[PDB]
């Protein structure tokens, strides 16, 4: 039974909003209590260190609380930003005595002020007959389809910013049949 | 400051695995840790100074050695398809944990499945070029296994981040087979200058030179595999 645990487990959320996540544990002795912050593919960074029975740190967008009393600590993200996207783990105690929660989820997703939703196919030159789909410029509370057949593959969103953003997904098949029309049922194809 | 060897490795079941993490820090406290969703980081073993270490929480079928203050070794004298995992060394000074980079570890049955991808990069849209100025290249890595990839953008020699979205997980196609994508969005300007070299790049991790490869076909180890377009006015 693990000693630690979070929540949101998961969350979505339009960014320039604020979020909360907690934790709560059982663990003694929790003489300090952690918060970490995992990228995709990295290593984790160390966002803040709670230590006294009832504390209270900040550290620029982020502020967190601890009470030793309920074992309780949330982290505060005031206006998230896309580079928040990442896990938040809660980390209880010292050395080899520390234990992580499994973590909170978190993804934020950008305003398209004007999307332009469009689906384009493209060729591989390397290859005859070789294409994908690439629907693009759809706003970010749109539902990119699951693939409902065999040999036909379609991509998560992938969220692009060229430093405006674009969102993004790919689909590519096998099937001699079906085209880029049926694939992504938005519209623009 | 704190270095894992090797990042990427595969093994067989039964096989003998040995990560190791040295430190520059010259702190007395190092860690190993595995990652897996709905776990966390789950410490296997640490050291409090050179010349000894302790059982963490799941130190089943591994061992550790803290031969130097530097470094701290951990070792899978019998590798399990279990054991496949993240794996992440730390050192400490005073509380506070320096991780390392992180080593993806595959343990399988055997190592014929192992696979490079094929790699397609596709070209943009005349639509999208017309409609929007700006140019979408997409790239496509299929048929690797296990997934230890890494896929990057260079632009002109140099590698590129603006612009580029890649996914953060591999797609599983069947059950030996994974697949990966990426967009590079540039302007139409400068995917229409002649000048221009776009070029994706895979690099697969796969076997190294001590593993065995009984085949007529090509041994499935580390290399960099791409694809590249020039620019066109
Ligand atoms: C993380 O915290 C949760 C929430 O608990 C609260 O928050 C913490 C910080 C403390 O302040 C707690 O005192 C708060 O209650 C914990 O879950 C709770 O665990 C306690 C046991 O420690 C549970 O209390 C039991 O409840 C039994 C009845 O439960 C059923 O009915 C209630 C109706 O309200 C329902 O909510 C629940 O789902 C059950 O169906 C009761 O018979 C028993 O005697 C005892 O009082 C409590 O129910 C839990 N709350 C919830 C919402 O499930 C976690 O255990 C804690 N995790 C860790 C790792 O510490
Ligand atoms: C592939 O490319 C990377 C980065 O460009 C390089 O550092 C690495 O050595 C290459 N891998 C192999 C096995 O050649």
């Amino acid at each position: 039974k693990t000693q630690v645990e979070q929540s949101p487990q998961s969350l979505v959320v339009r960014q320039g909003e604020n979020c909360v996540l907690q934790c709560n544990y059982s663990v003694t002795p929790d003489n300090h209590l952690r918060w970490y912050k995992q990228d995709t593919g990295k290593g984790l960074v160390l966002l803040t260190v709670l230590v006294d029975q009832k504390d209270k740190t900040s550290n620029g967008r982020y502020s967190a609380t601890l009470d030793k009393d309920a074992k309780h600590s949330t982290l505060h993200i005031t206006a998230t930003l896309l580079d928040d996207t990442a896990t938040y783990f809660c980390v209880v105690g010292d050395r080899g005595s520390a234990l992580f929660g499994s973590g909170t989820q978190l993804i934020v997703i950008p305003y398209i002020q004007n999307p332009e939703p469009a689906v384009y196919q493209l060729k591989d030159p390397r290859s005859q007959d070789s294409t994908l789909c690439l629907f693009t410029d759809f706003d970010s509370q749109i539902n990119v389809p699951k693939t409902m057949e065999s040999g036909t593959f379609i991509t998560d969103k992938c969220v692009l910013d060229m430093k405006s953003k674009s969102n993004g997904a790919i689909a590519w098949s096998n099937q001699t049949s079906f085209t880029c029309q049926d694939i992504f049922k938005e519209t623009n194809a | 400051a704190v270095t894992q060897s090797p990042r990427n490795k595969v093994a067989v079941t039964g096989g003998k695995v040995t990560l190791s993490c040295n430190q520059t820090n010259n702190h007395n406290n190092m860690y190993w840790y595995r990652q897996d969703t709905g776990h966390g980081l789950r410490l296997i073993h640490y050291s409090y100074g050179a010349g000894s270490t302790e059982k963490g929480d799941i130190p089943d079928g591994y061992k550790a050695s803290r031969p130097s203050q530097e470094n701290f070794s951990l070792i899978l004298e019998l590798a399990t398809p279990s054991q496949t995992s993240v794996y992440f060394c730390a050192s400490g000074g005073g509380g506070t944990l320096y991780f390392g980079a992180g080593t993806r570890l595959s343990v399988l049955e055997d190592l014929r499945n192992v696979t490079p991808p094929k790699v397609s990069l596709f070209e943009p849209s005349k639509a999208e070029i017309a409609n929007k100025q700006k140019a979408t290249l997409v790239c496509l890595a299929r048929g690797f296994f296990p997934d230890h990839v890494e896929l990057s953008w260079w632009v002109n020699g140099k590698e590129v981040h603006s612009g580029v979205c890649t996914d953060p997980q591999a797609y599983k196609e069947s059950n030996y087979s994974y697949c990966l994508s990426s967009r590079l969005r540039v302007s139409a300007t400068f995917w229409h200058n002649p000048r221009n070299h776009f070029r994706c790049q895979v690099q697969f991790h796969g076997l190294s030179e001590e593993d065995k490869w009984p085949e007529g076909s090509p041994k499935p180890v580390t290399q960099n595999i791409s694809a590249e377009a020039w620019g066109r006015a």
